[PDB]
């Protein structure tokens, strides 16, 4: 309206919670060890990429 | 530094085999018929896409 105003007359203390992702898992990989494992062969391959 | 390190990488992978005969198309074009060779540029097109 024109000379409508709603002015509130109490208040609410409210707590709420925010979730939030910081770090992740740190993972270290040994591409000879996946990619061949034990066999020397692979590796000498592997050398060649 | 991460840039360099980069292009020094694409630049590496071209003196590696990827199991074709040699890293160097004109020696290939030069030593093998045009049916093996096609066999050893598809390895190394494939390796360097």
């Amino acid at each position: 309206s024109n000379n409508s105003i709603a002015i509130p007359t109490n208040f609410t203390i409210s707590v709420t919670t925010e979730i939030l992702p910081v770090s992740m898992t740190k993972t270290s990989v040994d591409c000879t060890m996946y990619i061949c494992g034990d066999s020397t062969e692979c590796s000498n391959l592997l050398l060649q990429y | 530094n991460h840039n360099a390190q980069a292009l020094n990488t694409l630049v590496k992978q071209l003196s590696s085999k990827f199991g074709a005969i040699s890293s160097v198309l004109n020696d290939i074009l030069s030593r093998l018929d045009p049916p093996e060779a096609e066999v050893q540029i598809d390895r190394l097109i494939t390796g360097r896409l």
